[PDB]
């Protein structure tokens, strides 16, 4: 096929002579066979805190400082955390509306469970934290 | 899943306490919130007293604010419900009910909710 496709993971494409699968710089690796140049690291400063180190084989995996929640996909950044019973809004986390529920430190308020929509009494009612519970079929 | 058994019931005169008691069984894991209803011949079914077992809030009717308290033991795996100053109006028959999940959710295998026999409580004098 290609001399360099059974490069292994941790290596990359060298010419400059006798190694055809050379192993990857320090702060950099290729998760692949036969990559051309090995990737650099991310490296996960500030807002973030490393949760896996970095390998020749794969990436160092970004956690989120304790405070913050990891957001989007493989922790693209991180949003502030409120308490149960707000939202966070543009200006910082808030209490939810009258009617509203949140029950995690993420997320947005969410509306109490209508229960009379679905053919029920209400057995409990809900609080900023909490949501209705749904009793039985009224009579 | 889930088995709830009333105890406690029984004739009183007015003024007088007693205390309803219900004994879950089974896949008590599965329960969330709890409440006591009753029943009067003729009269619709009344709910009594209501409480979420994790938080331990209480909802009660305004029929007996003040005089009645709802509780819950998760050792002994019961509800109870302390009812005192007892009225005429109060005589029905207390049922037991439990439920497995917030809004109208239920959990995967279990039961939407469960009912207990009822226990009798009678108020009268001589
Ligand atoms: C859970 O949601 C419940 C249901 O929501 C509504 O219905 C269902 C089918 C869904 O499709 C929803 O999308 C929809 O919003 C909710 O209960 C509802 O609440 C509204 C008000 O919030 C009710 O409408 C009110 O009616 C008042 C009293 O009028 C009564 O008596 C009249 C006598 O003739 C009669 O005309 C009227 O008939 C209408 O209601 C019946 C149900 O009984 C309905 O089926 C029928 O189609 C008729 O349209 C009714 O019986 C009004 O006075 C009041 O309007 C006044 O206040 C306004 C304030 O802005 C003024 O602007 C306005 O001009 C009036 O002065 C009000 O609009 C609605 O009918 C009711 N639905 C049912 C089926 O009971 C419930 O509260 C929610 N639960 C929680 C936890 O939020
Ligand atoms: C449990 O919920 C109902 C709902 O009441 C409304 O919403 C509550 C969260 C709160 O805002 C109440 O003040 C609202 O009225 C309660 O039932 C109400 O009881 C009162 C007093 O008799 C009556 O006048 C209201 O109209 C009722 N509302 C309706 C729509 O039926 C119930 O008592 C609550 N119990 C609690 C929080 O302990
Ligand atoms: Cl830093
Ligand atoms: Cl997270
Ligand atoms: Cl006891």
């Amino acid at each position: 096929q290609d001399p360099c496709s059974n490069c292994p993971a941790g290596t990359f494409c060298d010419n400059n002579r006798n190694q055809i699968c050379s192993p990857c710089p320090p702060n950099s690796f290729s998760s692949a066979g036969g990559q051309r140049t090995c990737d650099i690291c991310r490296q996960c400063k500030g807002v973030f805190r490393t949760r896996k180190e970095c390998s020749s084989t794969s990436n160092a995996e970004c956690d989120c400082t304790p405070g913050f929640h990891c957001l989007g996909a493989g922790c693209s950044m991180c949003e502030q955390d409120c308490k149960q019973g707000q939202e966070l809004t543009k200006k910082g986390c808030k209490d939810c509306c009258f009617g509203t529920f949140n029950d995690q430190k993420r997320g947005i308020c969410r509306p109490w469970t209508n229960c009379s929509l679905d053919g029920k009494s209400v057995l409990v009612n809900g609080t900023k934290e909490r949501d209705v519970v749904c009793g039985p079929s009224p009579l | 899943q889930v088995q709830l058994v009333e105890s406690g019931g029984g004739v009183v005169q007015p003024g007088r306490s007693l205390r309803l008691s219900c004994a879950a069984s089974g896949s008590t894991f599965s329960i969330v919130a709890m409440g006591w209803y009753r029943q009067a011949p003729g009269k619709q079914r009344e709910l009594v007293a209501s409480i979420i077992t994790g938080d331990g809030d209480t909802n009660y009717a305004d029929s007996v604010k003040g005089r009645f308290t709802i509780s819950r033991d998760n050792s002994k795996n019961t509800m109870y419900l302390q009812m005192n100053s007892l009225k005429p109006e109060d005589t029905a028959v207390y049922y037991c009910y439990a439920r497995t999940g917030y809004g109208s959710s239920w959990l995967m295998g279990h039961e939407y909710d469960y009912w207990g026999q009822g226990t009798q409580v009678t108020v009268s004098s001589l």
